[PDB]
Formats: C-alpha cells, structure tokens, sequence
C-alpha cells in the first residue's frame, strides 16, 4: 500500500523529469525506502531455507 | 493508541508512552492522569473533583 | 488473413485463394479436394503444383494439429467420423506420437470395443505445484537476477569517468 | 402513459401560472400515479413534493388529500426504505377514507395490512381483523391477507402457494404490489433455503426437497440466480447433485500485485520513451 | 447535415445491398429527392437506382436552382463583407457551408468550414463547427477526420458541460464507440440518457435507445445491468414503447432460452440492414452466445444433456460442436467431460489462476526488460 | 512554528512564548515548513521529527438539492413576523446527508483582526475540501452595517472580510463543491453589494400579516375543516382591523385545541369568540 | 482495434462457406431435432 | 553527530537589536527577564548589524550569527478608448440602472485592449502599499506611468445611497474632488498615453457633476432604460453569458421589457434559466424570455 502510494507520484515523475531535467527540488529520494522495503521482504526468502531445514530434519 | 498527548498544569504540553503494567481502560482521553519526572512514565490516574 | 491492410489489390489478387485458404482450417478432404480442382486455375497453374500437391496431403497434418490444439483424447465414432478417418490404428498411433512429445498426456482403454478415456487434462493447479513452477521460480530469478546485474553494471559504466 | 404524462406535464407548465391552483392537485396526483405506473421513484418524489408544496396552502376536500398520503406510502413502499413512515401515511390515508367509500376503505385497510405484513408482524394483523371497527368492512379481500398472515406466522410455503392458487380468481386484479408479494415469497423462500441448505454441505436434492414437497425447477432457477448474484458461496449440480462450498480469503494480494504490475508497466514504457527520445 | 436528408440519404445501405426492401427506400428517396437539394447524392449513387428515363427530367431544374441559391448566397456573402461585424459574416459563410452540406460537396464546405473555422470568436462556436463536420462525417463514415477535430476541440473547454451540447458530444461518442468494437469504455457513455431529448438532427430517441440496448444488453453483465439499467427508471419508462425489448431483457435476465431462441430471429434480422450497425452483426451474436453460455455455465459445474437440451430446445449434435469450438476457440472454461454424456467442468481459475493472472505481464515484462538490456551500450 | 528565514534553517516559538532559533534536521523535507503548523521539538535536543495534525419548501428544495448534485447558490429569506430559519435548515439538514456549517453571523467578530481571514479561510477550506458543506450564515444585518470612523475599526475590518468572502464567492460562482445559504430578518439595512443579482438568485418570500393573505388563509383554513351556516367572516375580518394581531393561523389552531375536547361535533362562534377572549 | 479482427475474422470467415447465420434455421430445427 | 552537541545546547534564543553602542558592546533586546548586552562574535562585523531588526542569538555564547527578516456602446467607445490604441478624451460617464454595463464594459473593452484595470478602492491596504502619505492622486499616476495602459473606474462609490445632498455633497465631493484634481493633472500635462478615467453615478450627483463640469472636457454616452436599442445591446450582453440560439429575434423581446429599470432584464435572464433547465433545454429561447417577462411584470 505504501509502494503504490509512492508509485502514484512516480507516475507523475516522468513529466517533470521529461520537462526540466535541471536541478532537484524534492528532498525525497524514493529509492532507499524501497530498498528497505525489499530488506523487510527478504525475510521470507531467508527463512524459507529455515523452514526447509525444520521440515527436512 | 499506545502514545498520546498530555497537558500539564503549568502550561507546557508534552507526550508520554504506555507502561507495561497499566491497560487501555484508564488510557482513554478525558481522564486526568499522573506522570513521572524520569522517562515521563504513568503510575496511575487522578480522579477529578 | 488480411487484417491491418486495406487496399483494393490484395483483395482481388486473393479472391480465388480465399475460399481455400479459409478451407484449410476446417480440413475437409473429399469436398475441398474437388473444390480445389473445380475452379482452380492460377494457384495450381503456377507451375509443377509442388506445394499444393504437398498441401493436399498436408490437410490431414494441419487437421491433426488443429486436434493437437483441440481436445487431446480421441473417440472412436464422434471425432474419428468427424475427421473422415475411421481407423483405430493410426488414430492411437498418432495420438501416442503426441503423448511421447511431452506437451500433453492421454490414455487408451478398451472395454467393449470403443476407446474410453478419463480425459483428465487438469492443469498443475493443486497438483504438485512446487515441482511444477520450481524451475519457473529458479529461471525467473536467474533472468531477473542477471537483470539486476544489468542495472548494477551500467551505473559503474556511468561513474567510471567521474 | 407516455403521451399522457408528457402532455399533462406540458399542461402543468402553462397551468402553474393560471389561477385556482386547486385543480392542479388532480393532474399532479395522476402524475404521481403514472410515474408509479412507469416505476419512476425520483420524479415521483419531485412531483410529489410539488403536490405537497401545492396542497400545503390549498385545503381541498380529503378526497384528494388522503390519496396523496396513500400514494406517498406506495412510493416509499416501492423502495422499502422505512415501513414505519409509510405505515403512517397509510394510516392517515385510512383516516381520510374512513366511512366515505366501501371499496376505498377495504383497499385502504388492505394497503395497511400489506405495508404492515411486509415487515413480518402478523400480530397486528390479527389485532386489526379481531377488532369490531374493521370487522364491518371485512370481506373476500381480507381473507387472502389472513392467509398471507397465517402463512407468515406458520412459516409455511406450500400454504402460501395455496393462498396464491385458490384466491387467484381475488389476486387476479392485484395491483403492481404483486412484485412486492413475490419479493415476500422469495424472502421466505430465501429463509428456508438458507435454513436447510446451510447445515447440509453435501446432501441429496430429493432428501432436502421432500420436506418442501415442491419441484426442483423453480427452486433450482432461484438458487442458480442467487449464486449468479454472488450473495454466498455455493454451486448447484444436475447430473450428480453434489453441493460444494468454498471461498478464497486472500483477495487483497492479487489486486495489489496486479495494480503494481499495471502501474509499473507504464513506468518501464515511459523509461523506454525517455531513452528512445534521448537516443534516436 | 441536420436535415432529414441525412437519414433519407442514409437508407442507401438497405437501398443498395438487399433487393426486397429496395422499394420503400427508393420511394421516399425519389419522393424526398426534391428536398434539401438531394441532386448530387442520388446522382452519385445513381448506379444503385433506376434507369435514366425520369432521371434527366429534374436534373435541369436542380442544376439551375443550385446555381441560383449558390449565387444568392454569394451575393449575400459579398453584401456582408467589407462591413464591421463578426456574426454576420459567420452566418453568411456558415449558411453557404450548410447549403454546400445539403448538396453534399465537402470541398467548398471544407474550405468554407475552414474559413469560418478560423473566424471562430469563441470555442463554443468552434465546437459547433466541429459538430457541423460530424453530422456529415456520419454520412461519409470517415475515421480520422471525425476524431481530429474532436481530439483538438475536446480539451480547453473552460465553460462547463451544457445540457445538450456536451450530451450531444456524448451521443457522438456513442456513435463512434458503437462503430468501433470498444465496449468497456462505451458502457459508461449512455448514463446521461436522462438529459437526452428527441433530436431529429442525427438520431431519434427511440433509435438511440434501440441502438444502445444492444451494447448495454450484451456489453454488460448481470450486476452492471442491475445497478445501471434495472435500478434506473429509464428502461422502466421506455419499455412500454416496444413490448419486444421487455421480452429480450426479462428473458435474458430470467435465463429462459426457449423464448430467447424462438424470438432471436427478430434480433438477427433487425441487427443487419443498418447503416453503422450492420457490419458488426457477427460480433454481437457470438459475444452474446458465449456470454449466455458463460452465464448459465458459471453457476453450473456439471450439466447433463437432458436438462441442457430441454433448456435450450436444440439438438445435442449442434451444442456438441458449439462447445467443441468455444472451448478451444472461445476459451471460456477448462476441459469438458464426456465419459457419461454429461458436461462436467472443474474451472480452477480462482485459487491458482487468480495468482497466475500476472504471469503474462511477467513474461511480457521479461521481454521488455530484455529490451532494456538491449538499450544498454547501444 | 512562526517563520522560515531561509533553507534548512528557521525559527520556532516555544510554548512559553519565547522564540527559539534551532536549525532543522536534514531528513525532514520542505513539507513540514508550513508557517501555521503544530511543530514538536525534543525536550533536550530540541529537534523536530514530525508535525501534528490540527412554494417556500419547493424553492428551497429545488434551489439547494438540485444544484448540489446536478446552479445558483443562495436562498436568502425575509419576513420578520414569522420565526422560520429552523424548519428549512433542519429540513435540508435531515433530507440531504452532507456537511452543514451553522454559525451565527457574528462568528468572526473577535479582538484580533487577523484571526478573521484565518477562521473563515479554515471554514471555507474544510467546506471546499472536506465535503460539500452547506454553510448557513444567519442574521447578516449585524455585519452588514457600514462605518467610516476609526474607533470602531473592527467592524469595518470584519466587513472588509465580508467583502473578501464576497469576492471569494465570485471565485466560487462556477464549479465549486460548496453551497452558501443565508437567512436574515431585515433587508432594509443590507447593502446592495450583497443582494446584487448573480450572487443570491433566490428571493423567497413568505406570506404576511397583510389582510389579503389573511382572508385567503381564512378561506383556505375553513375549506378543510367542517363549517356551518352560523360561521360568519365579515365580523371576524372587520374586528382584526380594530384589534391587530399576528399568527392568526396559530389562533385558529388554538380554537382547534379548544374544540378538540370531543364535546361538540361542529365548531361554532362560541369557541371562536371564546378563543378570541382567552387567547 | 485489429486484435479482435483475428477472432471475428476466424469465426466470420470460418462460417462464410456454409451455415453463415444459422439463427433463422433453429426455428425449423426445433421440431425436427 | 558533531551537531548533536548543538542540539544538547537546549536551543538558542531570537535576539532583536534596538541600539548599537560605539564601545563594540551592542545591547540586544530579548524576551522579558533578558536584555543581555554582549559583544558579538569575532567573525561577524558590528557595523553590518543594523538596529531595529531581529537577529539570531545563542542562549549561552550570546553570539550573533546573521540578520533575520454593447454594440451600440462599443461602437461609440472604440473612438474614445481605442483611439489612442489603434487609431484626447479626458473622461466618460454612463449613468443608469446599475444592472450591467458599468463594469463588464470597462473590463470587457479593457480585456480586448490587453490593458490592466486599476480601481480606486478607498480602504486600508492601499494607502500603505502605494506610498506612505501624499495627496493620493500622484502615486497612482506614477503607477500609471510605469504601466501606461490602464483603465480607471469608480465602482465602490457607485450606489444609490448618496441622495441626501447634505452629507453626500462633501463625502461624495471627496472623490469628486479627487477626479477634479486628476482631470487637472490629465488636462495639465502627460508623460505617457493611455491614461483615462471613467465616472459612475446613479443619482442627482450626475447633475451635480454637470455643475462641476459645465461641458468643458467630458464624453457623454448615456444609457437610458426607456430606450429600445439600450435594451438590444445590454440584452446582447445578457446573451453572451448563457447559451443562445442563432434563430432568435432580439427586437420585440428587447422592446417588451419596459417599466422600472434595466435590471429587469437581469430578472428575465436569472428567472429564465430556471425555465430553461426546467424545460430541459440547452439554450434559452425567445418564448422562454417572454414567459420570464410575464413572470417579472406580473409582480409590478
């Protein structure tokens, strides 16, 4: 829901990025937050092998 | 529901947390409560009169 | 067929070949065999009639391919009589040749003379899913992973000069 | 009813300015009657509001005043918003039609027992058919209402079909409220169907259709219609009669994922437009 | 144009192809040819008409009346020119363009509507000129010329949607959206039918309802009908005009094919022989049959041939090839069962396929990011 | 927060009233730089993390609920004899399910002349952004009094605010999601700038103590109820010319409250003169 | 939209040889089949 | 993290310097119980810190950081307004019913001329933004010199309330004297063109303006409510707003609106749109305007 809440503005980003291309006005990076979301999402991948070990032996 | 805003009698306002002993019964707004000088914890409430 | 092109040249050029080029899909042997030579002048008079004399024997292969995209199991009367081929030998033979391909599965049965079939072609949903799309997960993560390399290396090729 | 409503409306456009506005109550009343005949609730509420703002200062004899309250109760009873207010309009309408006409009185109390039987309370129906006041206006019309109230208090279905079968020769001239009567029949039918099918996950169609001793044609069509309406989880069967109930709880996953894919496709396409623009 | 010559000259489709109904169309076409300067249209379409015995009789009078009215409009245009005024010259050139639309010549009307298109004092008059090009664009059945002026004149309104101007543009949207096979976006256009009125310019109200009852009856599902049209009083008021529409609506919503197939021949015959609705008659038939098969087959898992044959009232040998062609070609449900001569499907399209609906965007997106890899270094 | 002097640095007013000069943190973007916002620093670090969030019924009905969903706004009423202003405000407040901002006409007359535009700007911004709020401004005669002297400059300032919203409704003439209904008891003291056409397009008028509508309301009030040959209206219309009174229909309702005792079937002049001498 | 012309041309062209309409024939096939 | 000690500094105050001392010890006015006089830091000069301004002062070091802060009427008005534009009159007035034509004409012709519109607007927020104190007539001419194209018009004083002739003679004579000395400047000398003024009065003060202007420098364009063409043109103004068809005749419908004033036409249009939407049409027709004429003339 937060990812879509950022993508709704990321749909408007290519207009300004397609008009000015000079200077940055928004202090938000919109990248490291999504990287952190991926870090919180990698828990399923890291614990999938854990469930594989608990089920295996 | 865990952290709310308090209003001190002196005039400056602050914000406190929730203590593990108390529950959400007396935590509802509209009831005068008490605070501590250290960590601004909540010991008990204060019934108005 | 002609979908995105609107010009009054390919229409008139395709009129004699239209009825047969649509008649290939249904694949009728006896009728269309006479329909071709009935009014066929140019497309069969093009020379040596090689590709059309191979098409006359390719009608059954395009038809059995339409059966491959159609239902898998073959009946003894309904679809065998529908395809103008009542022969349980080459039917089970060609169907077996479609089973050994690996893209589909089928079976054969004989109780009172007719060929029965359970025709269970249910998809892998709730039927060994991990073994089903396991290679899909591994392959998709490998291609998307080398795509992650393909989005990590160009930044290096960007900061290489500065 | 089209040219009469249009010609009558255009007549109102030139008659609202004319003096003696009391005559407009008849054509606006008939306007509401034909708007209900055409099944148009909003315009019947606008023209009905015009009849209220017209009859607020005009005080014509109650021959037209009670019909405004009765037709108002019919309009409110068409959408089934609130039965209390509509029951009040039929009550005042019955007070207006009191001791002035026998058919208008028996249809006034018939409308009272109708709008009051729609809310599933037969005790007041017995209280109105047991009193000496409304007893003198009883007849063949109120007998069918007593059969509907008896079938409602008894929670029976074949008895209600018997009331719709034997009394169809006084139910043949029934007004447009016949759709509401079919809505009550389908309501009790829905109650019984969700009553006996709900505990039976997979059961025979004749073992569950025997108690109701009715055919599977109308019941099967209504059931299939209700599954097509997607009000509950279930599916019918004809060859084997197997009943299967299932659900898919994780709905918010494929929707958000599909929205992320569709929204990101525009991102990648826009990226290809920026690169395709900057390169060639 | 907005005159009845658009419809009278629009009946040339049923005047040309069928030879049975080519009597009334030439009756009111030849009788109405003395109206709205119909010389050039029927003279161009004279190949689909009678001989030249009576044809050359009125041509000598129409060719001189056209020159008389043309030179009178030129004299009025010269009298309105070289004078202080904007609406007078716009009414002179606009009236000349209207007469040039009556004769059916889009050259002098093209340059005329171009001049008065450049003399537009406001954007509303410009959109009125656009509509003046659409009323003839319906007869000329052009594709891009009717979408260019509406695509350019669509934006920058700033005056709000009027009662019949914006609604009229919505009617045009119904026209070009019924011509094209776009339905999912055309199902919302006819929602403003409450503000519509009898417009003799393009299409009558009964013809607009008769034309939208197909896209609404077929292009919508049961919840869409119950929310849009069944809840609305529009069809409840207009159903009394023709009792057949009520039968085709209560029969389809009631799932009674016994009367639907017996009365469907009226929909088949009436569906064709139309100006803009005939060339697409094959899509409504197949789409409606697969829509009804998905409707009845949705709430039914297994179906025997007895209840199906008695319900539809047709032989089994026809529905056999019907389902045989609509399972592979139509792709409506999973594999069919025929071990006991009973149609029995499973349809596992919710649990796993609901998550598998994104694999198409995953594969196409995979090829798209492979193209993204192709953009790298080149 | 009080003011922002430059980028990445601003001033902040403490609760005790003293202004503090503290450099903001780089993580917080420019969105939290709102001048009138509820900023919260730390008790020791004094750094901000996040801000805290702060014919009458027919003409009224067709003039209010029809332009709301489908359009002139304003249903200004008149008539000092009748009370009014409640059955229609509550009638619209119960028929239509939307927001309703009922405020006394003197709601922006305070000691701070700058607080006016903030209050009416907040009410107007929640009326344009929250929901289609139907603002009920009653008794504008108190704020419609012009003045030129400087001793009472607060009234001239709040009537300059009345002109400010008088221009903001000109900006809200077309394509706005708000309805401005108005009620008053005296139209003689109202300036012509408020009653200008194009702003309040509805002049809804109620009946009056005038003898024409009194005779018409007597005829229409005796048409419904039962009458007799003894009931005469000549003396009962000449006597009110000697002794004048208001709300005669309420007096007839009192006569119904004196003849409703189920003692006499047909009301006569006994309860009429009795109602005239008692009430 | 040329995407739908593949199916519309598939069934439309497929029925161009025989049984093009077939809707008028069902009324005669009800009593015979 | 190096700034974390400046966060531990318990913030800083906001100093306001009011008087600088020559001994390099400038006193700063601070919050009550403050008034801490101290020398500024060494890296900041003293002469740059001007008094009577707010600055940034720390709570412990007491060091300063930096300083802190109508075709019948446009056919006649084209030769008046449009003469110095595309083709001099000192002023023009239009007296009559204050329905329409007093502001929409000035802003319409001023909008087609692509020139700005400047009002008098005698109130606050204009005597301070434009100059501090003066005769209130020359600064507007300086702004009219920086912006040469401009249309001046009296709109706030145009009201029927000035009909006492006792206090309204002086109170109205303030703006009448304002335009007297303004016409004395325009009649005296001009640095740029496109400088004009337009009068507006609805009552006897028009004849008082005729006593103050004995036919010397003025343009007379009268708008009488009994005249017919004065209803054709203003009816066209009433037709440019809402939708109107092209097959309508304005002659008789413009002649059948007699009586009180020209605002009766505004009553016909505003009371006619409810019958246009009530009839479910897109535009108002002549029969609708006739029924509205009846609806507004039956009350008289």
């Amino acid at each position: 829901n937060y990812n879509k809440a950022v993508e709704e503005e990321d749909k408007m980003t290519p207009e300004q990025l397609a008009i000015k291309n000079v200077g940055k006005q928004d202090p938000k990076r919109h990248l490291e937050e999504h990287v952190d979301v991926l870090m919180t999402s990698n828990i399923v991948q890291c614990l999938a092998a854990m469930l594989d070990t608990v089920v295996f032996k | 529901e865990e952290k709310f805003i308090v209003k001190a009698t002196n005039g400056p306002r602050y914000v406190v947390g929730c203590r593990r002993q108390l529950d959400k019964s007396k935590l509802k707004p509209g009831t005068r409560v008490a605070l501590d000088m250290t960590t601004l914890t909540i010991m008990r409430y204060l019934p108005r009169e | 067929d002609r979908l995105q092109f609107r010009q009054p040249s390919l229409k008139r050029s395709l009129m004699p070949y239209f009825l047969l080029t649509q008649a290939v899909r249904t694949g009728n042997l006896a009728k269309f065999n006479q329909v071709l030579d009935q009014f066929g002048e140019k497309f069969q008079a093009d020379g040596t009639y090689t590709l059309i004399i191979r098409l006359r024997h390719n009608v059954i292969k395009t038809g059995v391919r339409m059966i491959s995209l159609s239902y898998s199991r073959i009946s003894l009367a309904d679809i065998a009589q529908k395809l103008q081929l009542d022969s349980p030998e080459d039917a089970e033979f060609i169907v077996a040749k479609a089973i050994r391909d690996g893209v589909i599965e089928a079976s054969i049965n004989h109780e009172k003379g007719y060929v029965q079939s359970k025709e269970m072609i249910d998809i892998y949903s709730t039927r060994e899913p991990q073994l089903a799309f396991h290679q899909r997960i591994s392959f998709c993560l490998d291609i998307h992973n080398m795509s992650v390399k393909a989005m990590r290396f160009p930044p290096k090729s960007y900061n290489k000069d500065l | 009813y089209q040219e009469a409503l249009h010609l009558g409306s255009q007549l109102l456009r030139e008659l609202k300015k004319m003096d003696d506005k009391a005559l407009l109550v008849e054509v606006q009343l008939l306007e509401s009657k034909t708007y209900h005949a055409l099944s148009n609730l909003p315009k019947a509420r606008a023209a009905l509001t015009s009849a209220r703002t017209t009859a607020n200062a005009i005080y014509c004899p109650p021959k037209l005043q009670a019909t405004l309250d009765m037709q108002s109760g019919i309009i409110h009873a068409a959408e089934e918003k609130d039965w209390k207010t509509a029951y009040s309009y039929f009550y005042e309408a019955f007070e207006g039609y009191d001791s002035i006409d026998s058919p208008k009185a028996i249809t006034s109390l018939k409308y009272m027992l109708l709008c009051k039987i729609m809310l599933n309370t037969p005790e007041d129906v017995q209280a109105l058919v047991s009193g000496k006041l409304a007893l003198r206006y009883a007849g063949r019309q109120t007998e069918a209402l007593k059969c509907v109230a008896q079938a409602s208090k008894n929670r029976s279905l074949a008895d209600f079909e018997k009331a719709l079968t034997d009394y169809r020769a006084e139910l043949r001239d029934d007004p447009i409220i016949s759709t509401h009567l079919a809505k009550l029949y389908d309501n009790l039918l829905e109650q019984n169907l969700i009553r006996v099918i709900e505990p039976f996950s997979r059961v025979q169609i004749e073992h569950i259709s025997s108690l109701i001793k009715l055919s599977k044609a109308d019941v099967e069509r209504k059931l299939s219609q209700m599954i097509l309406d997607k009000k509950f989880h279930g599916i019918l069967d004809q060859g084997e009669g197997v009943l299967i109930i299932f659900d898919e709880p994780p709905v918010d996953k494929t929707y958000e994922a599909a929205l992320e894919t569709i929204q990101n496709m525009s991102k990648v396409v826009d990226s290809l437009y920026n690169k395709a623009k900057k390169l060639t | 144009p907005k005159n009845p010559d658009l419809r009278i000259a629009q009946l040339r489709f049923l005047l040309s192809l069928p030879e049975h109904r080519g009597d009334a169309a030439v009756r009111d076409e030849l009788m109405a040819a003395v109206r709205d300067n119909n010389m050039a249209p029927y003279y161009e379409a004279l190949c689909k008409s009678l001989d030249w015995q009576i044809d050359v009789d009125l041509l000598n009078k129409m060719k001189k009346a056209n020159e008389d009215e043309l030179k009178r409009l030129d004299e009025e245009l010269e009298d309105a020119e070289k004078n202080l005024g904007e609406s007078e010259i716009r009414d002179a050139m606009m009236a000349k363009a209207e007469y040039l639309c009556r004769i059916g010549d889009k050259e002098g009307a093209l340059t005329a509507f171009r001049k008065t298109y450049d003399k537009t004092v406001a954007l509303g008059h410009r959109l009125d000129i656009v509509f003046y090009l659409l009323r003839i664009g319906l007869f000329y059945m052009d594709n891009d010329l009717i979408t260019r002026n509406t695509e350019k004149a669509k934006s920058l309104i700033e005056e709000g949607g009027d009662w019949d101007r914006r609604n009229r543009l919505k009617v045009y949207q119904g026209l070009y959206c019924v011509a094209i096979r776009d339905f999912k976006q055309a199902a919302e256009l006819f929602l403003d039918t409450v503000s519509t009125f009898t417009s003799y310019e393009l299409m009558d109200y009964k013809t607009f309802v008769t034309y939208t009852v197909y896209v609404s009856m077929i292009a919508l599902e049961r919840p869409d009908l119950r929310e849009k049209v069944i809840k609305g009083a529009e069809i409840l008021e207009v159903l009394h005009s023709l009792p057949a529409v009520r039968q085709y609506l209560f029969s389809l919503y009631e799932c009674r094919y016994s009367v639907f197939f017996q009365s469907l021949a009226v929909v088949e015959q009436e569906m064709k022989k139309d100006w803009l609705f005939a060339p697409h008659y094959r899509y409504y038939v197949r789409e409606m049959r697969i829509h009804a098969y998905s409707q009845l087959l949705e709430s039914y898992r297994s179906l025997t041939l007895g209840y199906m044959a008695e319900a539809f009232g047709v032989g089994v040998e026809f529905i056999d090839q019907e389902l045989s062609r609509f399972i592979a070609a139509g792709r409506l449900h999973c594999k069919i069962d025929k071990v006991n001569e009973i149609v029995e499907t499973n349809r596992p399209d919710s649990k796993n396929w609901q998550y598998q609906e994104t694999i198409k965007k995953g594969d196409l997106l995979l090829n798209r990011v492979q193209k993204l890899s192709r953009v790298i270094n080149m | 927060f009080l003011e922002a002097v430059d980028q990445n640095t601003a001033i902040v007013g403490s609760t005790t009233g003293s202004n503090y000069y503290v450099r903001i943190l780089s993580t917080i973007d420019r969105e939290l730089l709102k001048p009138n916002a509820s900023v919260a620093l730390h008790k020791h670090s004094n750094a901000l993390v996040d801000v805290l969030p702060p014919i009458q019924k027919q003409e009224v009905r067709e003039a209010v609920e029809l332009p709301l969903t489908h359009p002139p706004r304003g249903v200004l009423m008149y008539g000092p004899p009748g009370c009014g202003k409640t059955m229609l405000a509550k009638a619209v407040a119960h028929h239509t399910t939307a927001a309703f901002i009922r405020v006394v006409g003197s709601e922006f007359v305070q000691k701070y002349l700058g607080e006016g535009p903030r209050m009416v700007r907040d009410v107007f911004r929640l009326a344009k952004e929250n929901a289609p709020a139907i603002i009920f401004i009653d008794e504008i005669d108190a704020i419609a009094t012009k003045r030129f002297d400087a001793q009472t400059g607060a009234d001239r300032e709040v009537q300059r605010i009345l002109l400010e919203l008088l221009n903001q409704m000109d900006g809200f003439d077309q394509n706005v999601n708000v309805k401005v209904i108005m009620a008053t008891n005296r139209a003689d003291t109202l300036d012509p700038a408020l009653l200008r056409p194009g702003r309040l397009d509805r002049k809804i008028e109620f009946p009056l103590p005038d003898r024409r509508q009194k005779r018409l309301i007597f005829s229409t009030i005796t048409s419904k109820m039962n009458l007799s040959e003894e009931v005469d209206l000549e003396d009962y219309v000449a006597r009110p010319d000697k002794i004048s009174g208001a709300d005669i229909n309420s007096i007839c309702q009192e006569s119904g409250m004196l003849a409703v005792r189920e003692n006499r079937y047909i009301v006569l002049a006994k309860d009429f003169e009795k109602a005239y001498k008692t009430v | 939209v040329w995407e739908d012309n593949w199916d519309d041309d598939n069934v439309e062209d497929d029925f161009s040889n025989q049984l093009r309409a077939e809707l008028e024939k069902h009324g005669y096939k009800m009593e015979t089949s | 993290r190096e700034e974390l000690q400046l966060l531990q500094e318990q913030g800083s105050y906001v100093g306001e310097v009011v008087r600088a001392m020559d001994k390099k010890k400038v006193l700063v006015k601070v919050h009550p119980e403050g008034k801490f006089v101290v020398d500024v830091d060494k890296n900041i000069d003293i002469n740059d810190v001007t008094p009577n301004c707010r600055v940034a002062l720390r709570n412990d070091s007491y060091t300063l950081h930096k300083i802190l802060p109508l075709d019948k009427q446009i056919k006649e008005i084209k030769e008046v307004i449009e003469l110095p534009v595309k083709h001099q009159p000192k002023g023009v007035l239009l007296y009559g019913p204050p329905g329409t034509g007093k502001t929409l004409l000035a802003r319409a012709v001023a909008h087609h001329t692509d020139c700005t519109f400047i009002r008098v607007s005698g109130s606050e927020l204009v005597q301070k933004f434009i100059g501090e104190g003066a005769r209130m007539v020359r600064e507007l001419f300086v702004m009219a010199r920086e912006h040469a194209p401009s249309i001046i018009f009296m709109d706030e004083i145009d009201s029927i309330g000035s009909s006492r002739l006792e206090g309204g003679s002086g109170g109205d004579s303030e703006v009448q004297r304002t335009m007297l000395e303004l016409l004395n400047q325009l009649d005296g000398f001009e640095a740029t063109k496109n400088i004009k003024v337009i009068m507006a009065t609805n009552r006897i003060d028009i004849l008082d303006s005729a006593l103050l202007r004995p036919g010397r420098i003025d343009r007379k364009i009268e708008f009488p409510p009994p005249n017919e063409e004065a209803r054709l043109d203003i009816l066209k103004i009433h037709s440019r707003k809402m939708n109107l068809t092209r097959g309508i005749n304005l002659r008789k419908i413009a002649e059948l609106m007699p009586g009180a004033s020209g605002a009766e036409v505004k009553g016909v249009c505003t009371e006619a749109g409810m019958y246009a939407l009530r009839e479910r049409r897109v535009h108002v027709t002549q029969e609708d305007f006739e029924m509205a004429v009846a609806k507004v003339m039956q009350k008289d």
